[PDB]
């Protein structure tokens, strides 16, 4: 089950 | 712009025997950029319908590919993976021999 | 013994061309399991594994919703990227995003993953600390900048220390059929002559699972490393690998080579000689 938290460089 | 040539290797998914139903695979790793086109060939010619993995990648971050079709493989039939990428001035052609 | 979980993330601009594709795969250990391409029809999670199409539909709808959201940031950060660089809008550019966890046979954390590539260059990652970062250049520190500022590594430490574990001991339960099955590699020495003075010793191994294996040729008992050609261990397409080691060996010296194979699905190292 994936990672469900948004990150932008 | 780093560029990673692609290594190629043609094989079958089963030791060949002759009139037996096997597949004929052509991985493509090593590679970046991603863009790639791969064809399989029988006796010169384009293999339709050829199948293909999704996009992934190795430690290094270099690409890979396996493209595969269903084959019966004969005494005289020639077979061949076609690859053109943007590292190579034209496109390598790789014969399939069943000793590798 | 010890297994892993990883995702696998790409996505490539095209300008001109529409938006950048959006490509990623989720494996345990070496089996595929998941994919999402937002080239397809209609783009959701699809299973590729047995024994996660008893995953109910609430889990599809999430991990489509995970993907999607994912496509999106991927598409914005490629345009962030551009200026970080000074480069043109002009040109195809990658970004590569790969996380993940790996337990020991007691189903705990050895350690976790996280780390992106720009254009196939290492670009920032997650120490082993899960705690502080490595960036690459000055770029990558604008944004190691911004993901401290956030407090980033901590929302990422949680997942890996938590979720992930979780998820990959659900997986290797309903998958213990085959997710904790070791096939053996089938191993035979072919002999190809060259030339009257000598011939290739190609010694094979075949339909191994998982792909981990060490195959050597040694002569007299010594490593013949710089005289063997190894191929990178490939995929059959039926779950197993296939790989092989050659030596060139002068003609009547054959019975001095010998090749050694590893894997764990063998309980004690194999030994093969040439057998005419």
């Amino acid at each position: 089950g994936r990672l469900n938290e948004p990150i932008k460089v | 712009m780093i560029q990673r040539t692609p290594k190629i290797q043609v094989y079958s998914r089963h030791p060949a025997e002759n009139g037996k139903s096997n597949f004929l695979n052509c991985y493509v790793s090593g590679f970046h950029p991603s863009d790639i086109e791969v064809d399989l060939l029988k006796n010169g010619e384009r293999i339709e319908k050829v199948e293909h993995s999704d996009l992934s990648f190795s430690k290094d971050w270099s690409f890979y590919l396996l493209y595969y079709t269903e084959f019966t493989p004969t005494e005289k039939d020639e077979y061949a993976c076609r690859v053109n990428h943007v590292t190579l001035s034209q496109p390598k052609i790789v014969k399939w021999d069943r000793d590798m | 013994g010890s297994h892993s979980m990883r995702y696998f993330h790409t996505s490539v601009s095209r300008p001109g061309r529409g938006e950048p594709r959006f490509i990623t795969v989720g494996y345990v250990d070496d089996t595929l399991f998941v994919r999402f391409d937002s080239d397809a029809a209609s783009p959701r999670e699809e299973p590729r594994a047995p024994w996660i199409e008893q995953e109910g539909p609430e889990y599809w709808d999430r991990e489509t919703q995970i993907c999607k959201a994912k496509a999106q940031t991927d598409r914005e950060d490629l345009r962030t990227l551009l200026r970080y660089y000074n480069q043109s809008e002009a040109g195809s550019h990658t970004l590569q995003n790969m996380y993940g966890c790996d337990v020991g046979p007691d189903g705990r954390l050895l350690r976790g993953y996280h780390q992106d590539a720009y254009d196939g260059k290492d670009y920032i990652a997650l120490n082993e600390d899960l705690s502080s970062w490595t960036a690459a250049d000055t770029a990558a520190q604008i944004t190691q900048r911004k993901w401290e500022a956030a407090r980033v590594a901590e929302q990422l430490r949680a997942y890996l220390e938590g979720e992930c574990v979780e998820w990959l001991r659900r997986y290797l339960e309903n998958g213990k059929e085959t997710l904790q099955r070791a096939d053996p590699p089938k191993t035979h020495v072919t002999h190809h002559p060259i030339s009257d003075h000598e011939a290739t010793l190609r010694c094979w191994a075949l339909g191994f699972y998982p792909a981990e294996i060490t195959l050597t040729w040694q002569r007299d008992g010594e490593d013949q490393t710089q005289d063997t050609e190894l191929v990178e261990t490939r995929p059959a397409g039926d779950r197993t690998f296939q790989k092989w080691a050659a030596v060139v060996v002068p003609s009547g010296e054959e019975q001095r080579y010998t090749c050694h194979v590893q894997h764990e699905g063998l309980p004690k190292p194999l030994t093969l000689r040439w057998e005419p």
